[PDB]
């Protein structure tokens, strides 16, 4: 879910 | 006789005003008064899906029956939660239950007019349907266990009736109420009881004669729990009209009233604790209120079930107070 | 900027309220329903909703702190993989719940013969703890490909590390680019088209059937359902559509960096979709009225 | 101790039969019928008899149901009223042509005026606050020739006239709506009792079908 | 009518022990069994079988 880069 | 009748009541009352010199209260102000009564909930039975109207104590202080419209009689462990037996009914409408103080027999009714006994002791190992007693027009309301081979119901047609289980008939039938019967409770010597009807009327019958003994009219609403002091000598009545009432057998008075203002819902189940100094009365303010028999001092509060409370039983060594409601649970209180 | 400073201090305001409101809401959902009344269907799902999004929100200060001093993770590897995992699982389940929730309420709407006699307590935990497995298995990347990695310049940032896997800078950039690829499109559509579809058509034909069969006593089961799934589009929407764009355009923000405005946007839509987490209590626990009963009994 | 683990995995048996047959009995519709004085009780149950209180047990459409008559009950009622608090609905019987027709019991009160007093103690009781009451007015076949002879005015002295079929059934029905005092919770499901085939049923499936619906969405905050 | 006189009759002859003795009566069963109500004197857990 989380935008994580 | 018309005339007469009327005479004959007020004689009644006429000797009634001789007999009352002084109250229960007045004479009972010098004692020690209980105070206050913490009994907190021990133990809650989950097992009923369905609104519970009747529960019996049995003799051992082990073991109780809970009756609830869903269909099942269950045999509660009070001890440590464990259903004994699972009895399914054949009619889920019931209202009343016994357990036989040998603890052989349980005897379930309702509104299918039947009283069906239930043995508990089979050889292989499934509760099976031991009699089925017809011959009731009105719904059974309560009903108690004399002993293993008779017993005696109550019942809505207005007439409570004494039965044979190994017979299977009516032995005898008690008339003399006006409304229809709604409790029944037994003496310690099983030779008398009496039962609570509609009429605000407490008949006192003998088992053996078959004629009420004794008529005690003090209440105002119907009648919808009754239970006999420990000693066997008096008993106390719980009405729709919010107060509960003790009668002397000895002495045909309204001994005194349990009444508050705060309270104005009708009273469902009563009973007496091994001492008879704790009258603790279930009501419809979702709450049990614990009354002082001799001073009608409330001295404790049950509060805690989410629905109307129904049954209240106290069990014979005292150990504990099971109360059921219509919220399919049954608290375990001391 | 003074506007990119409000920009950014907004989302820590509207995370700590996120996690007030969602602690107090989820802590009093638990304590009424599963505990003071009997288990239902309707119920189950309730509890699922309340322990997702309590479990969210218990893991969302560590969130809070670490995006309050840009996405520096203070704490050890074991912890950001901990909080982290805790979060994805918890947020793919809590949407895979609101989607059930739809889809039970369009079936005892649609066929109340299947739900009087089909629904059961036994089925509903296995059908509701499905979801739980569907939630774990698209969390499964964050289980293996999430790694702590601390930059030349001392700040630590735990995010998807691929030196391990690839062992080649082009194989590791591959990997990377490829994976990052899969898990937006995954987001997108298991997380977003499968439930918004199912939320709205679910919630549309119990309007439709409704409308069509004349319950419609009040506006306030057209108010509850067009509530529902105006929150559940307004907010997820915006979050899942800058997750897609920052997918689509990763490679240059990667590379180049053309497209700066997803990675300063990517902040207030995650914001917007914890409130909506924290806001699911209120929005379909305590609009029955048999819940606000026992709680104003309690 | 072994014992005491022996006792208790008899509880957990036990327990499961429990709600296998809860669920069981949570998944049939119970009904309740009340309305005595040959109102059409007995006329109803025979079309949906395909399989104290007389209990019948009927399947249609892959939906159990489950009636339950009081007629046997000569008791008070507000005594085991009660017990049926959390029905599915209450299924009222009404003879049409009873206007004229007096009770047997009391020859100076109405058997018309009874029907309604007793379906208004029902609407006004407590215990049935939110249940919907599906109420069918009977022998619409012997009202509809016995409306000629004899007009509304022995029983409903305010009534307009156009002494119909249509018309008096409607007034009839609407009469008996009007005694509903709480409004936008129950709804009543009038219906005349029609001799075609399934047909009698069937209205009963689709107003049990729209409470079970108006039951559901209420439980999940709906309603 | 007749059945409700006969039954009149038969309690009117019985005994009527004065409301008084009969209250003092009373008190003295609570009393002797004061000691042995649970309810009325709690007594530790031990001798509770619910803990």
């Amino acid at each position: 879910m989380l935008f994580i880069i | 006789l018309r005339q007469e009748a009327e005479q004959l009541k007020n004689q009644i009352r006429d000797a009634r005003k001789a007999c009352a010199d002084a109250t229960l209260s007045q004479i009972t102000n010098n004692i020690d008064p209980v105070g206050r009564i913490q009994m907190r909930t021990r133990r809650t039975l989950r097992g009923h899906l369905a609104k519970i109207y009747a529960m019996h104590w049995g003799t051992d202080s082990r073991l109780l029956v809970s009756a609830s419209q869903d269909g099942k009689l269950i045999i509660w462990d009070s001890y440590t939660t464990n259903k004994v037996h699972a009895i399914p009914l054949r009619s889920s409408w019931v209202m009343t239950c016994a357990y036989a103080p040998s603890g052989n027999y349980v005897a379930c009714g309702g509104l299918d007019n039947i009283c069906s006994i239930y043995n508990l002791k089979t050889r292989e190992g499934n509760v099976r349907v031991s009699r089925e007693l017809a011959g009731h027009t009105g719904y059974l309301s309560c009903c108690r266990f004399l002993d293993d081979n008779q017993i005696v119901t109550s019942s809505g047609d207005t007439t409570c009736a004494l039965w044979d289980i190994e017979t299977g008939q009516q032995t005898t039938t008690f008339t003399g109420h006006t409304g229809d019967v709604m409790s029944l409770s037994l003496a310690p010597d099983t030779r008398l009881f009496v039962s609570g009807a509609c009429d605000a009327s407490a008949k006192l019958w003998d088992v053996r004669e078959g004629m009420c003994r004794q008529t005690f009219t003090g209440h105002e609403s119907d009648i919808n729990a009754i239970c006999f002091f420990p000693n066997g000598n008096a008993f106390a009545t719980g009405s729709d009209d919010a107060t509960c009432r003790l009668f002397d057998l000895r002495a045909d008075q309204e001994l005194m009233t349990y009444s508050h203002d705060n309270i104005i819902c009708g009273i469902t189940s009563v009973s007496f604790s091994k001492s008879g100094r704790l009258l603790l009365a279930g009501y419809d303010d979702f709450n049990c209120n614990v009354w002082d028999a001799l001073k009608a001092d409330r001295a404790g509060v049950l509060a805690g079930h989410d629905n109307r409370v129904s049954c209240l039983g106290v069990t014979d060594d005292g150990m504990a107070v099971a109360t059921g409601s219509w919220d399919s649970f049954l608290k375990i209180w001391n | 900027s003074a506007g990119y400073t409000v920009l950014r201090i907004l989302p820590l305001v509207v995370l700590g309220v996120t996690f007030v409101l969602g602690v107090l809401g989820n802590g009093l959902v638990i304590w009424v329903a599963g505990f003071r009344m009997t288990r239902t269907v309707t119920t189950i799902c309730y509890l699922n909703l309340a322990l997702a999004d309590f479990s969210f929100t218990a893991t969302l200060p560590f969130l809070i702190v670490s995006m309050a001093m840009g996405e520096k993770w203070p704490f050890g590897w074991f912890l950001c993989k901990l909080i982290h995992i805790v979060v994805d699982i918890n947020l793919f389940g809590s949407v895979f719940l609101i989607g059930f929730i739809a889809l039970d309420r369009c079936i005892c709407v649609l066929h109340p013969v299947w739900a009087q006699n089909h629904r059961t307590v036994s089925l509903a935990m296995k059908v509701i703890v499905g979801p739980w497995i569907l939630a774990l298995v698209l969390t499964l990347p964050v289980f293996l490909f999430l790694t702590t990695v601390t930059i030349p310049n001392g700040d630590t940032y735990c995010t998807f590390n691929f030196a391990s896997w690839g062992g080649t800078p082009e194989e590791r950039l591959k990997v990377a680019i490829t994976m990052l690829t899969a898990r937006g499109i995954i987001r997108f559509v298991i997380g977003f088209l499968l439930p918004m579809s199912i939320v709205a058509i679910c919630y549309g034909l119990i309007a439709a059937k409704i409308h069509k069969k004349g319950m419609i006593k009040s506006s306030r089961p057209l108010r509850v359902l067009t509530a529902v799934v105006a929150s559940f589009f307004i907010c997820w929407f915006p979050f899942q559509l800058v997750a897609l764009l920052g997918t689509v355009w990763l490679k240059e923000m990667l590379f180049y960096g053309k497209y700066k405005i997803i990675d300063i946007l990517v902040n207030p839509t995650s914001s917007l979709a914890f409130f909506n987490s924290c806001l699911n209590p209120m929005l379909y626990v305590f609009v029955g009225q048999d819940f606000r009963e026992r709680l104003i009994h309690s | 101790s072994a014992e005491d683990k022996a006792a208790a995995e008899r509880s957990k048996m036990i327990d499961k039969n429990l709600r296998e047959d809860g669920e069981k009995a949570a998944r049939e519709v119970k009904l309740l019928l009340l309305g005595a004085g040959e109102s059409g009780k007995n006329t109803i149950v025979k079309q949906m008899k395909i399989i104290g209180i007389v209990e019948t047990h009927f399947t249609f459409k892959d939906l159990h149901f489950k009636m339950f008559d009081v007629g046997a009950q000569r008791s008070e009622r507000k005594k085991w009223i009660h017990c049926f608090e959390g029905v599915t609905a209450i299924i009222f019987c009404v003879a049409l042509s009873a206007y004229d027709l007096v009770l047997a019991e009391d020859e100076e009160m109405n058997r018309m005026h009874a029907s309604m007093k007793l379906f208004d103690s029902i609407c006004n009781n407590k215990w049935f606050t939110d249940t919907s009451i599906i109420l069918f007015l009977n022998k619409k076949d012997l009202f509809e020739e016995k409306i000629t002879h004899s007009p509304l005015t022995i029983c409903f002295p305010e009534y307009t006239g156009a002494n119909k079929y249509d018309e008096a059934a409607s007034y009839i029905q609407s009469k008996f709506e009007d005694l509903n005092k709480r409004k936008d919770t129950k709804e009543i499901y009038t219906h005349f009792t029609c001799s075609t085939d399934t047909k009698n049923v069937q209205f009963v499936f689709d107003a049990v079908t729209d409470v079970i619906i108006k039951n559901n969405l209420k439980d999940c905050g709906l309603f | 009518a007749r059945k409700l006189v006969e039954q009149l009759k038969m309690e009117a002859n019985i005994d009527r022990i004065k409301v008084s003795k009969a209250a003092a009566d009373l008190m003295a069963y609570c009393e002797a069994h004061a000691k042995e109500d649970p309810l009325l004197t709690p007594v530790p857990a031990s001798e509770n079988p619910f803990r």
